[PDB]
């Protein structure tokens, strides 16, 4: 409990990593997160948007 | 570009369709520039 | 079928050569939705329904 600047450092910097990791997983009104679904189920003009 | 088609192909004279006429007759680009312009020409071209 | 008692069937077990539905222009239309058409023949799914 002492040292708890420096591990807050380390938690602040995991806690962003980790939000900007699960952030890949998010739609953002895409038909997937997973960019591979769009690039195999689509054409290029439909895929595009 | 001209020529004459059947006119429910007439959908595919447009960037990036699928069908007989777009792929393997005259092929537009992804990215085309232009107007396309048609009409049901059957009192000039029809004969059978 | 009448849309009143719209009918279902299950498609199964089986190898779908869409390319051949997608040619056959006696079908005056066929919009697809979350898929292209030209994908289709390229995809594989855990069931279909007609």
């Amino acid at each position: 409990s002492a040292l708890g600047k420096l591990q807050d450092v380390v938690n602040q910097n995991a806690q962003a990593l980790n939000t900007l990791v699960k952030q890949l997983s998010s739609n953002f009104g895409a038909i997937s997160s997973v960019l591979n679904d769009i690039l195999s189920r689509l054409d290029k003009v439909e895929a595009e948007v | 570009d001209s020529f004459v088609i059947r006119g429910d192909e007439v959908r595919q004279i447009a960037p990036g369709q699928t069908g007989k006429i777009a792929d393997y007759n005259y092929k537009l680009p992804d990215d085309f520039t232009g107007c396309v312009i048609a009409w049901n020409s059957n009192n000039l071209d029809s004969k059978v | 079928a009448s849309v009143y008692a719209w009918n279902r069937k299950r498609i199964s077990n089986c190898v779908a050569d869409y390319s051949v539905l997608y040619n056959s222009a006696s079908f005056s239309t066929f919009k697809c939705y979350g898929v292209s058409p030209t994908k289709l023949n390229d995809l594989c799914f855990t069931n279909v329904y007609a």
